[PDB]
DNA sequence: ATGGTAGGGGAAGGATCG
DNA sequence: CGATCCTTCCCCTAC
């Protein structure tokens, strides 16, 4: 794992190889957004949020998206709540109860699934508040969405609304799937897309499916 | 399959995906249409996009055996692999001969009824019907599934074929030679000719077939055609002093363009030798041979419509023995038998004139398309009264010759259902 | 209480409704509220058998629900269309759905708003108050609009706002960034009801240094230090940034009826809100007229680029979420929507506009002063000029120098302008708007007052810049002409294409004639393509050549045919001649020619050899009645038009009337677009076969047609192509033409819309009055029920290089031997944005040398031939060698569209790099100025070094010396395949470009 | 929220067979 | 004693 150092706060941030070609560009658009982004408090701690640069791309197929990280109790890694009160995780875990049958459910971390990414297109968002950080993450989102997006085979975004334009910001369309949001609002209300239309475009595309259950905790 | 899953995420194009080794035509551009409007759509993105128009089944095969090979030790089935037309499908479509799609539509309900809609788990994925000149006979389907059970089980439950699938646990791993394969040429007691013995083990998929050469040098004496039937006449060549010798050259009149006279190389293995139809280049000259075939039967049996023109028949019998219905001498009688019989009306009413005429001459389609559209008319109260050429490059064809013979008899009779039709309806 | 309406806006709140903005005669803008319904069509039996009435529901009529699908039949037996007659129900819904089996379901919610309640968006009304609520000052609420707009009165003027402002941002190397780079300038052109003009510039204090700011405020600038003490009377204010982006959203928070700015959406505004959300915090905030809704600027992406295959990724268009009338306009998109012949700077956009005399009056030192009057050049654009002069810096009179304004005078509808470049004796000019040559980055590091001062007045001439562009193109006319024509509110009528603004008038048509057209039946896409390019007869004409075109040909075609999707009785196609020769004899006597008409089309299938398609012409279909009536309509408004007297008048029947010809003109392209409400195959297959049929028609009995003894003999009888009729087939005519005149006709060239003949003749005067002659009798005698023709132009040394590209010289119907003529050019690398500027005034120089020379040989064809032919090699040979001497221009233009497979793709790395680095950063689909030749290859050898390898972008920088960037001459080749279409023996041509470049020259 | 296919001209670029 | 020039054969871009 390399190592970089910024102008502003951590002044270290920590990434896998596979990350390598968009790295130094990342702190070129950083530090202008650090002289304000500091500014305020956020959600995510300074020092998480880069913490998903670690994780490998290349044994990665498929990619799910967000838009922020939860308003409160910001762990960094997107979707993760290990206290299963989050409105999203419980949410996922139910459907995936349903669809697998699987019972006793004390967790569904996602980032130990092989081959899945959890990824947030805005690193940060405003504490108590919604995403507020729109402006500041616009171009180091569309950088880090397009280095994921050439590396993994399928992308599942959350939120038709939000993603609404997804096709236009990147200009490789790389299999693009939008789905709704697990909670339901903005005119918007759905809960159920079976989960499964991945598995199968990965076998339409000669790769092997991705199993829903090694994410689970006990 | 919240939202249909779209289909379940185009089934379908999976299913043509996984089988376009057993796919047709028209499921082909299914498939392309499938592809083009999935690659732009809010619920499907880009695919792999691979397209093909031809149809092999060598990926499920492996390579011939022509030696007395040594087997591996295990219970094996014999498989009597015929000398035929091979057709695969898994219902009452497809049927296609390794690329000729759809080229005729065989006419037996009874066993379109009783073929099941995919049975067992895809339809045995092929059924292999040599069909030798006109006669069904099933033959190895690949398909795993289990082997002793619908499989195999189809032909003894329907009558398709004789049972002839039944063997004995065998192990004991010995050379496969002559002895051999003279018993099970014997144990299966069939009288139809028999060009290869496929065995399969449980546990596999793809068999490797076996089939004794024995390259015999023999000498053409002529080629004489003998009928057997409408339709059913096999271009019998016979060689050295009236020898038998088999030719493929299965209801199509092609792989039968060999050299005439002269010598030739031919295959025997114990009682019915077959010589090559394609393979052995040499001079495959057509016209010549066309030529020669076509004086030698008497200028008759045009070859590409792989039937006889009817010379000297004019009509007002032919449509009764083409309708299966009682003979007739009037068309008063032919009128009221049609408005008696109930399904004779309706396939009158439903078809045209024009089709009616041809299937009842038994022309080709594309041939005899062609032939009416570089020619003229002079259509007269509804009814053809003078023809002529235009352009006479298309007389170079012989079989479009023989057409335009007959087209005086291919007028009586159009003019003859031409008037049917006006008296029944108006 | 009369009010003209102004705009037609909604909410996107939790409850929808829809707001209506007008005005009274004295000038009190009214707001008035409707509910916003969902609106379905039902048969009576479904109305009846839904058990819970959901909202409201009244009465239609009878009305019939015929079925337009359409399939081909192989025989004579096609029975009939499935027609049914019933009552029919009107329903609305507050909610999304309530009825889901409605017939009516493609029309959209507004239209069916305003036809239902008799509505138009721009008309005069009289207001009853008694059906309206108050519930907060200036606002109503309406229940029942069916009779609350009874009352219709004649169109009253009304004031209107304005708003037109500009920014300018510090900025160091390159494009600007929101987190480091403040703003400097920002200028208003405030416009109020009361029609008062301010102008107001505001400068930002924290750039300068105290002794500046002080001196600034001692000689006449203000400075200010809150809201409460700014002054719209003062042109030029000093403050802080804070305030100055206080005082922008100050502004933009005010109901305006307009505001317009050029590529606002995406950089003004946006800059604007960005910069102000991060110094402050707070948000510029827009609310609904009732104060129930209240949203911030977010400036969304419209992604609609996609005009079927014909676009690079068009462009994205930027819009506000303004909830408010508020029309926010961005010139921006609307010039690059309506003009594709320039680029988009906001530096030639009006250049091509206006025309007019500048006379010298004196040449001393370089203070030359010019003149321009109604009485020099043409009425109107003096006018303009002294208008735009107003702010204007540096001024253009046809020259490419780049002059400084010194001083300037407006005179009785005339300008005096004195310039500074140096002397040099001119006598006439072409008056148009000019260009700033300045620096801004150079200009930013060293900030003083001057400077700003200077950046201040160009900011101040772009506010107002955008002011004149609203005003020359009409733009608030073009608006309520659409508003009246299109069925659509105001804000919404250039933003939607084709398919959709048609829904209107094609509603009224059906409610008015009680049809519900309906498709039942998957569509089927396999295009016809339709080819109908014609291929010219011959290259050079050295004889004169008469052009007429019909008016509005496929309109009067599907008028005359009958071609609607409900006409069409049925389509016969046959496999084989037997079948069909039977169908044809069976249809000619089934369907009598007098009655029914028979299209004979291309089969849709390879197996089909024909395709023939009956029409009725017995129960006046759909699509025949509304061209009918739009045709009808324009002729009206243009008579009125030319009835009118007052200016205003003028404008606004000239508005309407090309409204009105842009919604005519589209109606065919719409019949063969699947997802159109006029979908019809065989009608538009049909359409075509006709329009071809009649050109075919006309050009053979144009052709061989002689005038002899003043009598006009065609060639071929004069008989109706489609079926027998009454009139004269006798060919030969009456003239009232001199008995003297003795010439022949030939047709050479045909388009969709027009024909070409020719006359063996050189004078202009006979030839226009033969032309006249020649529309009259073709009209009279020639064609047939409404199919007319007209004599536009005459065209001289006319010179065709393939299909559909052609040069000649132009002389009006109206005008005489003497008059001068107009150089026209179809399909020409002249009209192209991407070959060059010295190659097009090369090759206007060698065609007109050509066509003179060609014209007066005149010995005999190859001797001609070889004395062109080495003329025109000395000649380029002499421009060729160009001795050094670096000129100016040699300049390209391309768009930045290419978002296609990575690979190498040249063009877009070549972009790419200059954007990471630092110059010449180029967005999605703009134009950008550079020069390619051979990007990174080497095709032959060069002459001197680095000549072949340049592929500089160079925005405005000038090349150093030793890039040396002249090699077009590659392209110059033309010029061979010129001569390939104006002369033969390639031999002398071969061989000077295998001497010079050695590429085997393509002849033809 | 959506008109539409042929024709023209520049140029890589291996195939061509020189 | 020699290789060239030939047209498709493609990608990109403009009416």
């Amino acid at each position: 794992m390399n190592s970089v150092t910024i102008s502003h706060a951590p002044y270290t941030i920590t990434y896998h190889d596979d990350w390598e070609p968009v790295m130094s560009q990342l702190v070129e658009f950083y530090n202008e957004v650090a002289s304000w982004l500091l500014r305020d408090e956020t959600s995510p701690i300074p020092d998480k949020f880069f913490i998903q640069l670690k994780q490998p791309l290349r044994n990665k197929r498929v990619c799910v998206c967000g838009i922020d990280p939860y308003p409160k109790d910001g762990t960094g890694v997107p979707f993760e709540s290990p206290n299963f009160t989050k409105k999203s995780i419980k949410e996922i875990a139910s459907s995936i109860s349903r669809l697998t049958g699987v019972i006793d459910y004390k967790g569904y971390n996602l980032n130990i699934i092989d081959g899945v990414i959890p990824w947030n297109y805005y690193l940060s968002c405003k504490l108590g508040e919604t995403k507020s950080h729109a402006i500041y993450w616009d171009k180091i989102s569309k950088l880090l969405l397009q280095h994921i997006t050439k590396h993994v085979s399928v992308l599942y975004c959350l939120g038709k609304t939000d993603f609404s334009n997804i096709r236009a910001k990147l200009e490789s369309p790389v299999t693009t799937i939008v789905g709704y949001h697990p909670a339901a609002r903005d005119h918007q209300f759905e809960k159920d897309r079976s989960f499964e239309i991945i598995n199968v475009l990965l076998e339409l595309d000669n790769k092997t499916p991705i199993n829903w259950a090694q994410g689970f905790i006990y | 399959m919240t939202s249909s899953a779209d289909l379940t995420n185009l089934k379908e194009l999976l299913s043509l995906y996984k089988s376009l080794r057993f796919s047709d035509s028209v499921a082909i551009e299914k498939y392309n249409s499938l592809v083009e409007w999935g690659t732009s759509t809010y619920w499907k993105i880009g695919v792999q996009k691979v397209t093909n128009v031809e149809t092999s089944i060598s990926d499920y095969y492996d390579e011939v055996k022509n030696k007395p090979f040594n087997i591996d030790p295990g219970y094996y089935i014999f498989l009597p692999v015929y000398f035929g037309s091979v057709f695969i499908y898994s219902k009452g479509k497809n049927m296609v001969e390794l690329g000729s799609g759809n080229s005729f539509q065989i006419p037996d309900e009874i066993r379109s009824a009783c073929n099941k809609v995919l049975d067992s788990d895809n339809g045995i994925d092929f059924l292999r019907f040599v069909l030798l000149n006109n006669r069904w006979i099933m033959e190895d389907a690949i398909s795993k599934y289990q082997s002793p059970v619908n499989i195999f089980k189809l032909a003894s439950e329907y009558g398709l074929n004789i049972p002839n699938y039944l063997e004995i646990e065998i192990e004991e791993d010995t050379l496969f030679d002559d002895e051999l394969y003279s018993i099970m040429e014997r144990s299966f007691d069939d009288t139809f000719p028999k060009i290869s013995i496929s065995y399969i083990k449980l546990g596999e998929l793809k068999r490797q077939v076996v089939d004794f050469f024995k390259f015999s040098f023999m000498y053409i004496e002529s080629i004489k055609v003998d009928r057997i039937g409408d339709n059913i006449f096999i271009p019998s060549v016979i060689t050295k002093s009236g020898k038998k010798i088999l030719v493929k050259d299965v209801d199509h009149l092609i792989r039968s363009k060999v050299r005439e006279h002269t010598f030739v190389k031919v295959k025997k293995k114990n009682t019915f030798s077959i010589l090559y139809d394609y393979d052995g280049n040499g001079t495959e000259t057509r016209g010549e041979v066309i030529k020669r075939i076509i004086d030698t039967i008497g200028r008759d049996y045009y070859v590409n419509g792989k039937y006889f023109s009817k010379v000297g028949i004019a009509g007002l019998k032919q449509l009764t023995n083409k309708l299966d219905i009682n003979e007739c001498a009037t068309v008063d009688e032919l009128v009221d038998e049609i408005n008696k019989s109930g399904t004779v009306k309706r396939k009158i009413k439903n078809q045209s004139v024009f089709d009616l005429s041809r299937e009842c001459l038994g022309y080709p389609e594309a041939d005899f398309i062609t032939l009416v559209n570089n020619m003229r008319f002079k259509i007269e109260n509804c009814k053809v009264v003078n023809f002529n050429i235009e352009n006479t490059n298309c007389l170079n064809n012989p079989s479009i010759e023989t057409i335009y013979g007959n087209f005086n008899q291919f007028v009586s009779i159009f003019n003859t259902v031409t008037d049917v039709k006006k008296r029944l309806f108006e | 209480m009369d009010v003209r309406c102004i705009n037609w806006f909604e909410s996107h709140g939790e409850n929808r409704f829809l707001y209506l903005k007008s005005r009274c005669r004295n000038g009190e803008t009214v707001f008035i509220r409707f509910p916003h319904y969902f609106y379905y069509v039902v048969t009576d039996e479904i109305y009846q058998s839904l058990s819970p009435p959901p909202f409201n529901a009244r009465p239609m009529g009878k009305m019939r629900t015929i079925d337009i699908d359409e399939t081909i039949s192989y025989n004579l037996d096609i029975k009939d269309r499935k027609c049914s007659v019933a009552d029919m129900w009107l329903i609305e819904e507050p909610k999304k759905r309530s009825i889901q089996n409605a017939t009516m379901d493609e029309f959209f919610n507004i239209s069916w708003f305003y036809i239902s309640n008799g509505i138009s968006p721009d008309g005069c009304y009289s207001l009853d108050e008694q059906y309206l609520t108050k519930i907060n000052n200036g606002c109503y609420h309406c229940d029942d609009p069916r009779n609350c707009f009874a009352k219709e009165i004649p169109r009253f003027d009304i004031p209107r706002s304005y708003l037109f402002l500009d920014i300018e941002c510090h900025f160091d190397k390159k494009f600007p960034s929101v987190f480091i780079n403040p703003i400097s300038h920002t200028s208003y052109c405030y416009i109020d009801l009361s029609g008062k003009r301010l102008l107001f510039t505001l400068i930002n204090e924290e750039m300068l240094t105290e002794q500046e700011i002080q001196e600034a405020v001692d000689r006449g600038c203000l400075r200010i230090q809150s809201l409460m003490e700014m002054d719209y009377e003062r042109e030029l204010v000093l403050c802080s940034e804070i305030v100055l982006l206080r005082i922008a959203k100050q502004l933009l928070e005010l109901t305006f009826d307009y505001v317009v700015t050029f590529n606002g959406h995406n950089f003004d505004l946006r800059y604007i809100t960005n910069r102000l959300e991060l110094l402050t915090g707070e948000k510029i905030i827009f609310r609904s007229p009732d104060k129930k809704e209240a949203v911030h600027l977010c400036i969304y992406e419209r992604n609609q680029s996609s005009h079927k295959g014909v676009c690079g990724m068009a462009n994205t268009t930027f819009h506000v979420n303004n909830n408010n009338g508020t029309i926010f306009f961005d010139l921006y998109s609307f010039i690059q929507k309506s003009e594709k012949l320039d680029s988009y700077k906001l530096d030639s956009i009006s250049k091509n506009a206006f025309s007019c005399m500048g006379k010298v009056l004196n040449r001393g030192v370089r203070e030359m002063t010019f003149i321009g009057d109604d009485t020099t050049d043409a009425k109107g654009k003096a006018d303009t000029f002294a208008k735009v002069l107003t702010t204007g810096n540096y001024v253009t009179v046809d020259e490419d120098i780049i002059c400084k304004v010194i001083r300037k005078d407006i005179l009785e509808n005339g300008f005096k302008v004195v310039l500074s470049c140096p002397t040099l004796p001119n006598d006439i000019y072409k008056l148009s708007f000019g260009k700033d040559d300045i620096d801004l980055a150079q200009m930013y590091k060293d900030y003083n007052l001057n400077i700003a001062l200077d950046m201040a007045r160009y900011c101040i001439h772009d506010a107002c810049l955008c002011q004149y562009l609203w005003e020359y193109y009409g733009v608030e006319t073009k608006t309520d002409a659409g508003a009246a024509t299109y069925v659509l509110p105001q804000s919404m009528v250039f933003e939607y294409r084709a398919s959709t603004i048609i829904k209107g008038p094609l509603l009224k048509l059906l409610l008015e004639t009680k049809t519900i057209l309906v498709r039942s039946e998957t569509k089927q896409k396999f295009p016809y393509e339709g080819g109908k390019v014609f291929a010219p007869k011959q290259k050079m004409f050295s004889n004169n050549v008469l052009i007429f075109d019909y008016n509005s040909l496929y309109p009067n075609v599907c008028i005359f045919g009958n071609l609607s999707p409900e006409t069409l009785v049925g389509v016969v196609v046959s496999t084989n001649r037997l079948e069909e020769e039977i169908n044809n004899q069976l249809l000619l006597q089934k369907y009598p020619p007098p009655r029914y008409i028979t299209v004979h089309c291309e089969p849709r299938l390879p197996n089909l050899i024909s395709e023939i398609a009956i029409f009725d012409r017995s129960i006046e279909g759909t699509i025949p009645r509304l061209l009918r009536t739009f045709l009808a309509e324009r002729a009206r408004y243009k008579k009125m038009l030319k009835q009118a007297t007052s200016s205003t008048e003028k404008a606004i029947y000239d508005s309407m009337q090309y409204t009105y010809k842009i919604v005519a003109n589209s109606v065919y392209g719409l019949m063969g677009f699947r997802n159109s409400a006029l979908y019809s195959y065989a009608s538009a297959k049909s359409c075509t076969s006709i329009g071809r049929r009649m050109i075919l028609y006309l050009e053979s009995v144009l052709n061989g047609a002689e005038l002899s003894n003043g009598m006009l003999r065609f060639a071929n009888t004069l008989s109706n192509p489609f079926y027998m009729d009454d009139r004269d087939i006798n060919p030969i005519v009456k003239t009232s033409l001199p008995i003297d005149y003795r010439f022949r006709f030939r047709s050479v060239y045909g388009d969709t819309d027009s024909v070409f003949t020719e006359i063996d003749s050189q004078d202009v005067d006979k030839s226009i009055e033969i032309a006249k002659e020649l529309e009259r009798l073709i009209n009279s005698r020639v064609l047939f029920n409404n199919f007319k023709i007209e004599f536009e132009a005459v065209y001289k040394n006319l010179i065709m290089q393939s299909k559909k590209k052609y040069t000649t010289m132009k002389y009006s119907a109206s005008s005489n031997s003497k008059s001068v003529p107009e150089r026209i050019n179809k399909g020409t690398s002249e009209t192209r944005r991407d070959v060059s500027k010295f190659h097009k005034n090369m090759i206007k120089t060698y065609k007109t040398r050509l066509s003179e020379m060609l014209s007066e040989g005149r010995m005999n064809s190859n001797q001609v031939c070889i004395d062109i032919l080495r003329s025109l090699e000395t000649d380029l040979r002499s421009e060729f060698d160009s001795r050094s001497s670096p000129l100016e221009l040699f300049m390209l233009s391309r768009m930045h569209h290419s978002n296609y497979k990575s690979a190498d793709n040249p063009n877009m790395y070549l972009v790419t790099e200059y954007n990471k680095n630092n110059p010449e950063t180029i967005e999605l689909g703009e134009r950008y100025y550079f020069a390619y030749i051979c990007p990174a290859n080497v095709p032959w050898t060069k002459k001197l070094v680095n000549i072949k390898t340049y592929e500089t972008i160079i925005d405005r920088s000038f090349k150093l010396g030793s890039n040396q960037r002249i090699f077009y001459e590659v392209y110059f080749k033309r010029l061979t395949s010129e001569i390939v279409n104006l002369l033969d023996n390639k031999v002398l041509c071969i061989s000077f470009f295998q001497r010079m470049f050695g590429s085997r020259p393509t002849f033809y």
